[PDB]
RNA sequence: AAAGCUCCUUCGACGAGUCGAGUAGUUUGGGAAUGCUGCUCAAAAUGGGAGGUAAAUUUCUUCUAAAGCUAAAUACCGGCCA
RNA sequence: AGGUUGACCUCGGAUCAGGUAGGAGGACCCGCUGAACUUAAGCAUAUCAAUAAGCGGAGGAAAAGAAACCAACAGGGAUUGCCCUAGUAACGGCGAGUGAAGCGGCAACAGCUCAAAUUUGAAAGCUGGCUUCGGCCCGCGUUGUAAUUUGGAGAGGAUGCUUU
């Protein structure tokens, strides 16, 4: 099973420039950090759940926060990209839990944010006071605001007094019954409509 | 009357 | 606005008024030259929605192109290799007559930049298009931030590279599963799939 | 044939308002 | 020119602390421009509509008699888009309209 | 919204979450008819008239050959749904004309 | 003078020989589900597209085409410097 | 004077005033067009290959790009690139063979502009010429140049604080 029937030698890509590219990327990262000092080098990202039944067990970082999250955190959508927060207009909040988690994330970021004034002579009420501007800072939001619990805890202790009773009939019986009900949802409804029609015809 | 939008 | 009424009127191309106007305009454009300047667009709503403005530096050029298929220029129209099971009468050009018209109009006015183009009329022999062109050297164009992107040298001859609307349509630059081979560039994707990657610590 | 500096730096009125009232701020995050 | 003296007079008024409405009166002019006249007809503000007979392309004004008949606007087709342009200080005017005139007229 | 059963299979399968009600996105307003759009389309319709295939479907519906009109509309347009909608609006046109007359 | 936030009775325009259909050529893993082009027909207003087996009926989920701009990570047997 | 005097529209002329294009290079990039040797026992499907040759067009990158997307989940969320998916799904005479994509981890991240609205209590917009550098003219333009709006919304209201 070797696919060497075309002119493969014309487009062989060797990777001897891997350490040179790593050095170039590190130089670009340090230049970006020096240009963006004292701000962090990257934007804040929300915690989103991976799609599909294979990966829904694990959460990760998303593209940006939703407008509902920004509104509930009290951050205007025009101020948000100017203070290092990423905004994603396509994403929606279909449940309360992710909305509350991202709102709490934005609230912690807002509480830990230090906002320098536009002019040093005239500080506004929304800006950080000069005596409070001096504090230890972080430059990696991916590390400081990372995914602390990507997976649920797979090990938990309960007492035997509070053990669950269990579903009646058994879990395997419950799964078989659910599958059979899903496969027979339509036929039972049609027979119910037929019985209702017979009752209406000959009540 | 047909109005395109509300007018100030 | 009247352009909404012009839009809904131009949707009904088989009504009596639109058929009469299309017939008389077909006769006039067939009597005129193959490529000629239009003083004003014949479809102002279509030109305006495609990006035309009534500003110095915007011009309209009308063009007719012979319609039908493409014939391979071999002597006596016969191929002398392996049999192809088909004739040259059923070969199809992979780009549009609109794109061919855009290239011919650009070669007629090489100092301008082709913005977009639109169908105006057709008959059995020709299809008729009107092409909007922008002057990259006009001060009114260069001072407008909505259009001075076309003054950059990267936008030279968009119609020759397929950067116009019909060019993107022919290149299949659409998102989705139906455009897997062509959404990022067909030959680039083919090279990416057929290249062999050999890392150092393999 | 390159565009002049002022023509390249021209912005629209809406963009001018957005840059006037919401520019890129200087900020820091506590650790 | 008349706009220049009007703006100069309004500038003097706002310099000595009066509103522009205190020194300037409500204007009464012939309404023109195709989109403007179509909007006035749709809002039933135009009292009279004059449409040029030689508009090329004809689709710009081919619906205007029917629009005026639906909205109950008195309309008339007249000869000369250049003749209307002489009214509106232009070379060409496809359609003009009167919404209101003065009490003397 | 209906509550999920919390099982991996069956009806209403999936992990239990508190579903939200959300304000309708303005991108989903497309297809809703506007007052100005209705007025403009009605005026353009009475100015321009009908297409020849539309007149053919009109006379077929006047004769009462509904299946033949549906087949001709499908042949002219391409899809059964577009044919059905075209036949419905032409029947509405016939009804409006007969209620006018 | 412009600008943002909060709430709302109401309004809320959104790209046509275009989408789509048939047919022919070509292409594709998409010779049952691909894209492009030519010819013929040719749309609509909660409409339209998609949901990889053809069709009718009833639903559901996603977006919003036929106008346009935009750095970076990517490529480099040409040129220059090392 | 009315057989006159003009206003527009369209089409021309000028060694008119001011500009622009051609050719080179083409390693990489965007398209068009397009083989055969080879591999299939031979050989018109196929493979080579949507390659070589030929043609048009750019730049330091080009192209693509902010969903008429993926999905079917507790939902992800512009484009590009690497690893993986995976030699898998799938396609294929008489079989030699061909062959993706979603998710996932990473690199890098950046968002937006028009048409469809009447400024109508005032084309507020712009090219060119002359300048005493204050401006003044010839004009373009209402068959629509400015401000505002782009679906993430917005328009109209109500409300009380903030911003330049």
């Amino acid at each position: 099973n070797n696919h060497f029937r075309k002119h493969w030698q014309r487009r062989v890509r060797c990777h001897f420039d891997q350490p040179g590219k790593k050095v170039t990327r590190r130089l670009a990262r340090r230049a970006k950090a020096a240009a963006l000092a004292p701000r962090p080098v990257d934007k804040l990202r929300p915690i989103v759940r991976c799609p599909t039944v294979k990966y829904n067990r694990r959460t990760r970082l998303g593209r940006g926060f939703t407008l509902e999250e920004l509104k509930a955190a009290g951050i205007p959508r025009l101020l948000a990209p100017t203070i290092g927060i990423a905004v994603d207009h396509r994403r929606k909040n279909l449940s309360e839990e992710s909305l509350a988690a991202n709102v709490q994330r934005l609230k912690d970021y807002k509480a830990r944010l230090i906002l320098f004034p536009r002019k040093s002579n005239k500080p506004k009420k929304a800006d950080t006071p000069k005596d409070q501007q001096t504090a230890e800072t972080t430059t990696s939001l991916r590390t400081s605001f990372g995914v602390e619990q990507p997976l649920a805890p797979g090990f938990t202790e309960i007492s035997k007094s509070e053990i669950p009773a269990g579903i009646e009939g058994g879990a395997y019986r419950a799964l078989r019954k659910a599958r059979s009900d899903a496969r027979l949802v339509g036929v039972r409804e049609k027979r119910a409509k037929e019985k209702a029609e017979a009752e209406a015809n000959k009540k | 009357a047909v109005s395109v939008r509300k007018r100030a | 606005g009247a352009l909404k009424y012009l839009e809904e009127l131009s949707k009904k191309k088989q009504s009596d008024v639109v058929r009469f106007l299309l017939r008389v305009r077909c006769w006039e454009y067939r009597q005129l030259n193959v490529i000629h300047r239009a003083s004003r667009p014949s479809r102002p709503d279509k030109a305006r929605r495609l990006g035309y403005k009534a500003k110095q530096g915007y011009v309209i050029y009308r063009v007719r192109v012979r319609r039908g298929g493409r014939k391979r220029p071999v002597p006596k129209g016969a191929t002398y290799g392996k049999p192809t099971n088909q004739g040259v009468n059923q070969l199809k050009y992979q780009r549009s007559l609109r794109a061919t018209a855009e290239e011919r109009v650009g070669r007629r006015c090489s100092n301008l930049r082709v913005l977009n183009s639109y169908w105006v009329n057709q008959d059995s022999t020709y299809k008729y298009y009107e092409v909007i062109l922008v002057d990259p050297n006009h001060k009114a164009i260069r001072r407008d931030p909505r259009i001075n992107w076309i003054c950059n040298p990267v936008h030279k001859h968009r119609e020759c590279r397929g950067l116009t609307s019909t060019g993107k349509k022919s290149r299949g630059l659409n998102k989705g599963h139906r455009f897997n081979k062509t959404r990022a560039g067909r030959r680039k994707t083919w090279k990416r799939h057929n290249t062999l990657s050999l890392w150092r610590y393999r | 044939r390159r565009l002049s500096k002022e023509d390249a730096s021209r912005v629209l009125e809406k963009t001018k308002k957005r840059l006037t009232h919401f520019p890129q701020r200087k900020y820091a995050v506590k650790a | 020119q008349e706009k220049k003296e009007r703006l100069l007079r309004e500038a003097t008024a706002i310099k000595e602390g009066k509103k522009k409405e205190d020194v300037s009166k409500k204007p009464y002019t012939v309404k023109y421009g195709l989109n403007h006249v179509v909007g006035l007809i749709e809002n039933k503000k135009a009292s009279l509509v004059l449409i040029a007979n030689d508009v090329d392309p004809i689709e710009l004004v081919v619906f205007l008699p029917a629009l005026c008949r639906k909205m109950g606007i008195p309309y008339a087709i007249i000869k000369g888009k250049a003749r209307l342009g002489t009214l509106v200080h232009k070379k060409t005017a496809a359609v003009v309209a009167i919404t209101e005139v003065r009490s003397e007229d | 919204p209906v509550e999920r059963t919390g099982l991996i299979r069956g009806l209403n399968k999936g992990h239990k979450t508190t579903r939200r009600v959300l304000k309708e996105r303005p991108s989903r307003r497309k297809g809703a008819q506007s007052k100005r759009t209705q007025f403009v389309r009605s005026l353009i319709r009475e100015v321009a008239g009908l297409a020849p295939y539309e007149r053919r479907v009109i006379e077929l519906l006047r004769n009462g050959k509904d299946k033949r009109a549906r087949k001709f509309s499908k042949k002219k347009l391409g899809t059964f749904g577009r044919a059905k909608r075209k036949c419905e609006e032409l029947q509405r046109i016939i009804a409006e004309s007969r209620r006018a007359h």
